[PDB]
RNA sequence: UUAGCUAGUAGGUGGGGUAACGGCUCACCUAGGCGACGAUCCCUAGCUGGUCUGAGAGGAUGACCAGCCACACUGGAACU
RNA sequence: UACCCGCAGAAGAAGCACCGGCUAACUCCGUGCCAGCAGCCGCGGUAAUACGGAGGGUGCAAGCGUUAAUCGGAAUUACUGGGCGUAAAGCGCACGCAGGCGGUUUGUUAAGUCAGAUGUGAAAUCCCCGGGCUCAACCUGGGAACUGCAUCUGAUACUGG
């Protein structure tokens, strides 16, 4: 049931008396394809398993997202580090309309249809935060008017 | 100086919502009662009381649900700086219709649906989230 | 002076013409004062090659517009048509 | 205008079959469907993000045998006309003259259809229609002249068909061969495996 | 930053200088070969890259690139010259084309012809 | 009625005639701010009624000089 | 055959010495695949 | 990294001139007029409908087509 | 002439770029920091998917590449939509004219603002629904739009007087 995807995977280096350490940083990002994103940021000595440890981190820790008819419910804005993040909803059939990082993390989650655009830094683990974030702050109509003590036909 | 004095009320009751403060005082004014009472009737606050004759205070009283702040975002639009005056075709959707743009129109402060409805547009006041 | 006249547009071996009011000295598809019409004699079965608002022409010919030959023509077909 | 080249190779390319043969023999039989073209084709390189729908663009023109510009003109219809963009699009390429042609029956390929169509077989509304590309509307019957009834081929064509699953948005008879092109097909009648979302993303970079 | 500001003083468009002035927003432009040399690139490269400098047609002495194996050119020959700038070489600003004009197209290619002037051994 | 604007009368100097400037209330074509923007307008005046800094309603009319083709109609708020 | 174009203007008593000192015949040092310069942050094919 | 510019110059009176208003012109009178909301000077440029691009706001642009302007070897002039 | 009918026979009709990453497409041979390549990053010093050839492949196709040029990506002049402790960026500090902004109440005004109308905003172009060329491009009917400006009649919460 969950489909997970591996974003982007990264060698990075510590410095020893003998010369570099290196190492690999997996990020994944899995999802139910409806309410349900999480990102997964695993690291170990060989890339595979660094993978492995992403998927594991992302299978916990993941978040639901109120979707509407497979798109999202009102223009959002999210951030994080240098990713600012812009994301809007958009009609039947445009499809995902999303740079780098963001483009996966919102697939997995069950956005078919949004127009979004990555300002400030792409860099892909913060982009991928700030989507989830962006997410996760986006409210539905049912919350609003919850929240506000009325119908949701009052509210529109 | 003071330049703006709905702006510095919607930053108290920014304030308050981040504080969990249950209510905001403020000096009242008219402009700000109408915007008060706005609020009240798209239930982002629970309640406001003008209280005094000589220098009145508007003490509004916050809304919390399920622990956190009704009043999400806040933005004054047109600020004495720059103005905004928007016409009925012209009219923002704040949060794709969910969230309120309080509008002062010909016949009073008003919601921006409420002012769509009427037929008018006016000086786009602030957004409310 | 102020004549009524067809001004072709169209493409090549399909034209298509305007009928416009229009200061005689203007050229043929340039400056005019009123379009009161259109005419087109390549046009097919079960389409209206012409059709001429009459009331526009009447007038500008009180006002003492001449009209083209073909102008003429069209306008006598119109009203036979009718 | 056309590609000329061999016809299993693109469908081996793709990985799937795409019925750029008749179907009497098996496209497993005819090639090494599961394996690409060429020297190096038993590695499988892992497909990038801009690789894969570059990939299902190519089959759907592949399998209608539209080149790119004409492709690229019918996208950006769909995108004006309202609704749904890819669907749009499908149905756009559905509407092609020589497309309904094999579907009706009358070619055992697409490219048969094509050449059918070329050579003056064809007629929309009991008029001669020559163009592959030409949209068939919706309520146009589109028949075999009757030049073109004694050809063999387009007999072996219709028998073929009836092999095959036939479509719902159009009504054949294949003693008059005369089709009536219904409606424009819904995308629950056409092929689940194209990812039309794909292709409306790639012409959107 | 401030709208007042903004008002008082606009903000200023970035004006890019182009880096192919001597063309002149001409696509190619002929010019006299002044003299055909080698030069050593700069590091970490190590070649002996073929270079003309070159008197243009609009009054500019440029110096251009002379890309393939193998040229024809020499003092006083007249040759159309494109734009692209060599990286490795301080100053060149242009190409040469191969197969316009008194340059001759590349001996013996078999692929990217077009680009290298040579037409289609014919078989 | 006719078309008519207001303005301060910023000299009376020249015989018969004052400038006046006329604020006009624009709104920025990009930023949206409102701008003050000014006219000034050489205004025949006979009689030489018109004081300066003095509010004054003035009408377009034929040219009466190189520079003047407005008159004034009535002058207001004449205060010193 | 084209003329090498050298940075020593004009030459006087040997030509082959001051060639010498130029940057045609400067010394090259390549590039450690494992040791010293050795690093590379990119492969070839990276 | 052009800050001051202007004497028919700004306005008035009266003649003359124009198809027509007008420093358009002339005589006299007044000393004005423009300018940091950029005068003057310098460089570049025909303007618009539009065109290209762009989510838009913008940016760039003004071949063709149509509207307007200016020019007709260079500089002047009038006649009809 | 368009268009239609007949005749013969697969007949007269495919190239161009690219294949290190970005970027769809990989191997062998030749060369050995040379020759050359290159948009950026870079490649080449004897096992080069980066040079050159070949085989194989990818993308476009009667075109395909290169150059020039513009906008885009570039939120990299940020009105929409950036910033300034340390990355570029707070005048050394003040006073203060022009300028920008202006607590609160009532009245009045109606300039800004909003609403409705009237006139105009040429036609073409753009867009929508149509129609005509076998289809398309193209042509074309009717709309919409032309975000503007002016005037008249209202509204008076907000800003101004
Ligand atoms: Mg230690
Ligand atoms: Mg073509
Ligand atoms: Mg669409
Ligand atoms: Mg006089
Ligand atoms: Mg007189
Ligand atoms: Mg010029
Ligand atoms: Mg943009
Ligand atoms: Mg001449
Ligand atoms: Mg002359
Ligand atoms: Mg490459
Ligand atoms: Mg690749
Ligand atoms: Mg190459
Ligand atoms: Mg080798
Ligand atoms: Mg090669
Ligand atoms: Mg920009
Ligand atoms: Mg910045
Ligand atoms: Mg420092
Ligand atoms: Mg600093
Ligand atoms: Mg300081
Ligand atoms: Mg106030
Ligand atoms: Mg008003
Ligand atoms: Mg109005
Ligand atoms: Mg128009
Ligand atoms: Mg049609
Ligand atoms: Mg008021
Ligand atoms: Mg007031």
């Amino acid at each position: 049931e969950l489909q997970e995807k591996l974003i982007a995977v990264n060698r990075v280096s510590k410095t020893v008396k003998g010369g570099r350490i290196f190492s690999f940083t997996a990020l994944t990002v899995v999802g139910d394809g409806n309410g349900r994103v999480g990102f997964g940021y695993g690291k170990a000595r060989e890339v595979p398993a660094a993978i492995q440890k992403a998927m594991e981190k992302a299978r916990r820790n993941m978040i639901n997202v109120a979707l509407n008819n497979g798109t999202l419910q009102h223009p959002v804005k999210g951030v994080h580090t240098g990713s600012r993040v812009f994301m809007q909803p958009a009609s039947e059939g445009t499809g995902i309309i999303a740079g780098g990082a963001m483009r996966a993390v919102l697939e997995v989650a069950g956005v078919h249809n949004v127009l979004a655009k990555a300002y400030g830094s792409t860099n892909p683990i913060n982009v991928v935060r700030a989507t989830i974030d962006g997410l996760e702050n986006m409210n539905s109509p049912e919350m609003v008017a919850a929240k506000r003590g009325k119908s949701v036909e009052e509210i529109l | 100086s003071m330049q703006d004095p709905i702006a510095d009320m919607l930053t108290r009751i920014r304030n308050g919502q981040a504080a969990n403060k249950a209510a905001v005082t403020m000096p009242s004014s008219k402009l700000k009662v109408a915007i008060a009472n706005v609020l009240k009737e798209e239930g982002f606050i629970e309640d406001f009381k003008v209280e005094g004759d000589t220098k009145p205070e508007l003490e509004l009283t916050l809304k919390y649900f399920q622990g956190k702040a009704v009043v999400e975002s806040i933005q004054r639009v047109s600020r004495p700086g720059l103005r905004i005056y928007k016409r009925k075709d012209e009219l923002p959707k704040v949060m794709a219709g969910l969230g309120i743009a309080v509008v002062s129109t010909s016949k009073g402060v008003m919601t921006d649906r409420a002012a769509r409805q009427a037929g008018l547009g006016g000086e786009i006041i602030c957004y409310v989230a | 002076m102020v004549t009524i006249r067809l001004a072709r547009h169209g493409a090549k071996k399909r034209p298509f013409y305007q009928v416009v009011v229009a200061d005689s000295r203007n050229a043929r598809n340039g400056r005019f004062i009123e379009r009161v019409g259109f005419f087109n004699p390549i046009a097919s079965e079960k389409e209206e090659g012409t059709r001429l608002d009459l009331d526009r022409i009447a007038h500008w010919v009180g006002q003492g517009a001449t009209i083209s030959d073909r102008v003429a023509a069209l306008i006598k077909e119109v009203n036979k048509a009718a | 205008a056309r590609y000329l080249g061999p016809k299993l190779k693109l469908s081996r390319r793709e990985g799937t079959d795409l019925f750029l043969k008749s179907g009497v023999r098996a496209i497993d039989t005819k090639c090494k469907i599961e394996q690409a073209p060429g020297q190096h084709g038993a590695r499988k390189p892992r497909l990038s993000d801009y690789g894969v729908q570059l990939r299902e663009k190519q089959k759907v023109r592949r399998i209608y045998g539209v080149l790119e510009r004409q492709f690229r003109n019918y996208y950006k219809e769909a995108a004006r006309l309202k609704g749904n963009t890819g669907e749009n699009l499908l149905a756009l390429l559905e509407g092609r003259l020589d497309n309904v042609v094999y579907r009706m029956g009358f070619g055992a390929t697409r490219a048969e259809a094509r050449q059918l169509v070329s050579h003056k077989a064809i007629m929309v509304n009991g008029r001669v229609v020559n163009i592959a590309s030409y949209q068939v509307s919706p309520n146009d019957v589109v028949s075999i002249r009757e030049k073109a009834k004694k050809q063999s081929r387009v007999k072996a064509a219709l028998e073929l068909a009836e092999q095959r699953e036939k479509p719902t948005w159009l009504e054949v008879d294949a003693g008059k061969m005369e089709g009536t092109f219904k409606r424009k097909p819904e995308r629950s009648d056409l092929s689940a495996d194209i990812n039309e979302h794909l292709i409306v993303e790639l012409y959107s970079k | 930053a401030t709208v007042n500001q903004l008002v008082r003083k606009p903000r200023a468009r970035k004006v890019a200088k182009s880096n192919v002035p001597a063309l002149e927003a001409c696509p190619q432009k002929r010019g006299v070969c002044t003299r055909v040399y080698t030069t050593t690139p700069k590091k970490p490269n190590s070649a002996l890259r073929k270079v003309c400098r070159v008197r243009l047609t609009n009054g500019f002495e440029v110096t251009s690139y002379i890309g393939g194996e193998g040229h024809n050119l020499q003092e006083h020959s007249v040759i159309l010259i494109r734009g692209g700038r060599v990286k490795d070489l301080p100053g060149v600003r242009y190409h040469t084309v191969r197969g316009a004009l008194d340059c001759s197209g590349v001996k013996d290619r078999k692929q990217a012809r077009s680009k290298y002037g040579v037409k289609r051994p014919k078989a | 009625k006719i078309r008519t604007l207001q303005g301060r009368v910023v000299s009376d100097k020249m015989e018969k005639s004052i400038v006046v400037a006329i604020e006009r209330f624009v709104k920025h074509p990009i930023y949206g701010k409102f701008i003050k923007r000014t006219t000034k307008l050489h205004v025949h005046d006979e009689n030489n009624e018109c004081g300066i800094g003095d509010v004054v309603e003035i009408r377009e009319c034929r040219p009466l000089s190189k520079t003047k083709s407005w008159t004034l109609v009535r002058v207001v708020e004449k205060a010193v | 055959m084209s003329r090498y174009q050298h940075t020593k203007g004009q030459i006087k008593d040997n030509a082959i010495e001051a060639l010498l000192h130029d940057p045609l015949f400067r010394q090259r040092v390549e590039k450690n695949k494992k040791g010293k310069g050795s690093y590379m942050r990119k492969g070839k094919h990276g």
